[PDB]
C-alpha cells in the first residue's frame, strides 16, 4: 500500500480541525553552549527547555503556492522567499492543496520579556479554570500537549516596542 | 540597512491608516479595520527580516519624524536556517 | 457604563437626537453603531413603561412549591426594564414559609466577549478577516430572588400561602384606568 | 433562516443577547450588522405580541 | 439598490439586499392570519373598532 | 460629535451627524399636538391618569 | 427630506420592504445604515399610533 495524495490532505484538514488547541509558545532563555552556533534539535524532546510562555495560534489555514493570472488579483502570502495563496477547508482536495500554514505573533510584553532561543507550535493546550485570556505562562496551565513543529534559533530579546512573528509552512 | 551588515534583507514600513474603514470603499469583511488607537495616523510598523538589537529602535528616532509612534515587528521566518519548510 | 474607553457610547436621553445620520466617504466610528442601537431600544423601553411595570406577568410562570417550601417557577413572559422577556430558568429558590415574602426577578448584565465564546469570531469563509475578533455582546439573564427589594415582585406569600392572584395578563397603566 | 452561509445572522432568543457591542481597531462583520437589526424586531415582536394577535383588524 | 452616490470608489456597486414581505388575500388558508370569516356568503362577525385580544380578554 | 479615541480636530475626526429634535409650547398653531384646551382661562377638560385614545374608544 | 444628495435613504413604507441583508466583501452603503434604523423607527410608529394619539399625555 501506499499514501495518496487525498490522504495527505486529509491528514491536512486534521490538522485544521485541531487547530483551536493550537498555542505557539518560546523558550530557551539561557545561552547555548555555542550561541554563535546553536546544537541541531532532538526529535524525542517532550517540551522546549526553559519556557516561557504559550500563546495562542492567530491564524492556521491551507494554502499551495500562487500561479498567475488565476492568483494575481487574490490574497497572498509570502514565505520561504516564495508566493503562497490561501485556499478553504472544503475547497482544499479540488485545489490539491496539501501545504499548511501556521502564524502567531507575540505582542509587545504579553508573555514575559527576555531573551529566547526557542520556538514551537503546541497543540492540545488547556489552561487552568477561569483562564480564557489567549497569552499564558507555563503555571497557568494545564495541559501542555504535544510538542509539534518546533526548532532552534540564536537568541533573540525583546521590549515593549518589539512584536515577534513566528510563522511556518509544512508539507503534509 | 547601514546598521545591520547588508542590502539584500527584507525590510518595509506598514503604515495601517491606509487600511481605516471607510463607508462607501472599504469592504466589510475586507483587509480595513475601524478606526483607533492603532489603525490611526502617525502610526508606523517596521517589519525588518533579521535579528537586531533593542539599539536599532533608537536609531529609528534618530530618523523618524517627530509625533509618529513607532512599533516594530521581528519576522522570524526570513532567520530561518535553510529551505523553511518542514516535511512529515 | 457604557460611555467609558472601551466603547465610548455617546448616547444621551437628555439631547433629544433620535436619529445617526451617517455621510459618505467617512472613517466609520463604532460610537455611533452603538449608539444607533442605543437609541432605538431607548424608545421600546420608553413605549414598554408607558403600559407595563416591572412586575407584570403576561403568560406562563405557574409556581410550584413543594412540601419543603423550595419555589420553582415555570416558563413564561414577563416586562423586566424595558422589554419583555421569556424567562426559562430553572431556579430552585426556598422561602422561609414565615411572614410577608415576596418573590422577584433580578436582571444582571454581563459582557460577552470572543475569548470567553470562540463562535463570535468572525466565519465568513475565505475573506481576510477570518477567524478575526469582533464585537463584544450584552448578555441579561434573570434569575429569581427572595425578599430583595431591588428585584421585580410577580408574586408574594404570607405564611407560605398565596396572597394574590392574576389569571390573565397584567397591565398597570390599563388597569388604572379601567379601575 | 437566513442563519446560513451567505448572510450568517447568528440572533438566536435563547442567548439572551440584547446588544452588539462594538470595539474599535478591529473587522466590522456584516452579521454583526444583521444581528444588530434582528434583536431589535424581536423585541418589536415580543412588544407587539404582548397585545395584539395576529389577523387584529385596526 | 446599487449605491448611486455620485462621486465615490463604489459608485454603482453591488450591496445589500432587502427582505420584501407582499401580503396577500387566501381563502380557507389555515396558515394565513384570519380577518374575516362568513356562513353561506353572509359575514359571520363585526368589528366596530380596533381589536385588542389580551386587552378584550381582561375586558371580558 | 468628533472622533473621541483622537480627541482632536482632523482629516479623520469629522463623522456622522445627528438628527435633533427638540419641542417648543404653542399657542393656537393647529399643527401642533393639542395637549391642554381653554375657555376663557379656565381649564375646559381634564385627565387624572394616562390618555390612549384608541382603548378609550374600545372602552367608549 | 432624508432622500436628498447627502444621504439617500432609500426607505419608503410602499415598497414593504422590512430588513437590510448585508452581504460579506461589499461597500457599505451609509444610505443602507440609514435606512436600516428607519425601518425600526417608522414600525415603532406603526406600533405607537394603533395605541395612543398625538399630544396624550402620560
Amino acid at each position: 500500500a501506499i499514501a495518496t495524495y487525498n490522504s495527505h490532505v486529509e491528514l491536512a484538514k486534521y490538522l485544521v480541525s485541531k487547530a483551536d488547541s493550537v498555542y505557539l509558545t518560546i523558550g530557551k532563555s539561557t545561552p547555548w553552549s555555542n550561541e554563535t552556533n546553536p546544537p541541531q534539535p532532538d526529535e524525542n524532546a517532550t517540551v522546549l527547555q526553559e519556557v516561557i510562555g504559550y500563546k495562542k495560534a492567530t491564524k492556521v489555514t491551507l494554502v499551495r503556492p500562487s500561479k498567475s493570472p488565476e492568483d494575481d488579483n487574490k490574497n497572498l502570502i509570502s514565505y520561504g522567499n516564495k508566493s503562497w495563496v490561501e485556499v478553504t477547508p472544503e475547497n482544499a482536495k479540488a485545489e490539491g492543496a496539501k501545504w499548511v500554514y501556521l502564524e502567531s505573533s507575540i505582542v509587545g510584553d504579553e508573555l514575559p520579556l527576555g531573551t529566547y532561543r526557542q520556538v514551537g507550535f503546541v497543540m492540545d493546550l488547556v489552561a487552568k479554570s477561569g483562564i480564557s485570556k489567549f497569552n499564558l505562562v507555563p503555571s497557568e496551565v494545564e495541559s501542555t500537549g504535544t510538542l509539534l513543529f518546533f526548532d532552534n534559533k540564536q537568541f533573540q530579546n525583546r521590549s515593549e516596542q518589539t512584536t515577534a512573528k513566528e510563522r511556518f509552512i509544512v508539507e503534509v | 540597512k547601514d546598521y545591520l551588515g547588508r542590502d539584500d534583507i527584507d525590510v518595509s514600513v506598514y503604515e495601517p491608516f491606509t487600511n481605516i474603514f471607510y463607508t462607501n470603499k472599504s469592504h466589510l469583511n475586507g483587509e480595513d479595520h475601524l478606526m483607533g488607537y492603532y489603525y490611526r495616523f502617525a502610526v508606523i510598523n517596521v517589519s525588518i527580516g533579521d535579528y537586531f538589537p533593542v539599539e536599532i529602535i533608537d536609531v529609528i528616532n534618530e530618523f523618524k519624524p517627530a509625533g509618529v509612534t513607532l512599533y516594530v515587528t521581528y519576522d522570524g521566518a526570513s532567520t530561518i536556517r535553510g529551505g523553511a519548510i518542514i516535511k512529515w | 457604563n457604557f460611555k467609558g474607553s472601551p466603547y465610548l457610547d455617546r448616547f444621551d436621553p437628555s439631547k433629544d437626537r433620535t436619529k445617526v445620520l451617517f455621510n459618505p466617504d467617512r472613517p466609520l466610528q463604532q460610537a455611533e453603531l452603538n449608539e444607533m442601537q442605543s437609541i432605538d431600544q431607548y424608545y421600546l423601553k420608553n413605549l414598554g413603561d408607558a403600559i407595563f411595570k416591572d412586575g407584570d406577568k403576561q403568560s406562563g410562570l405557574g409556581f410550584t412549591l413543594s412540601e419543603d417550601n423550595v419555589l420553582t417557577v415555570n416558563p413564561g413572559y414577563v416586562y423586566i426594564n424595558g422589554k419583555i422577556r421569556y424567562y426559562d430558568n430553572d431556579d430552585s429558590v426556598k422561602i422561609t414559609g414565615v411572614g410577608k415574602e415576596t418573590i422577584g426577578i433580578k436582571l444582571t448584565e454581563r459582557i460577552v466577549t470572543p475569548d470567553e465564546d470562540a463562535s463570535l469570531l468572525d466565519q465568513t469563509s475565505g475573506v481576510p478577516s477570518y477567524f478575526s475578533k469582533g464585537a463584544d455582546r450584552l448578555e441579561e439573564k434573570m434569575s429569581l430572588t427572595v425578599n430583595d427589594p431591588t428585584s421585580a415582585t410577580i408574586y408574594t406569600f404570607m405564611d407560605g400561602d398565596l396572597y394574590i392572584q392574576s389569571t390573565n395578563a397584567e397591565m398597570d397603566k390599563i388597569n388604572k384606568v379601567l379601575a
